[PDB]
């Protein structure tokens, strides 16, 4: 939805190609970035302190 | 062509005035920006060609 909003704004501004200023969240690079972002949430700090 | 030999022959200038008053605006439009034409793409796949 945010990608669609940004696309609409960019096309209204006068730029027909929206990939020059934004990345599609469904593109494989975006999926990879989300993969590393999720992987970096493996363990927070105090949980092993708790265990 | 109806002028007499010894009388006045002054001619009013109307078409010249109208043309000379119309032309400069018609040139400022279509000339001022340096560029004269702009091609806009139809889809996102034509942008580079455009």
């Amino acid at each position: 939805n945010l990608y669609n909003i940004l696309k609409e704004v960019t096309e209204n501004a006068g730029y027909k190609d929206p990939d020059r200023f934004w990345t599609n969240p469904d593109s494989p690079e975006a999926q990879q970035a989300k993969a590393i972002r999720e992987q970096k949430e493996a363990q927070p700090k105090p949980e092993d302190i708790k265990a | 062509g109806n002028e007499r030999p010894g009388k006045s022959a002054i001619v009013s200038r109307d078409v010249q005035e109208t043309v000379d008053w119309i032309m400069p605006s018609l040139m400022k439009v279509f000339t001022s920006g340096g560029q004269v034409v702009k091609y806009e793409p139809q889809t996102a796949e034509d942008v580079e060609q455009a």
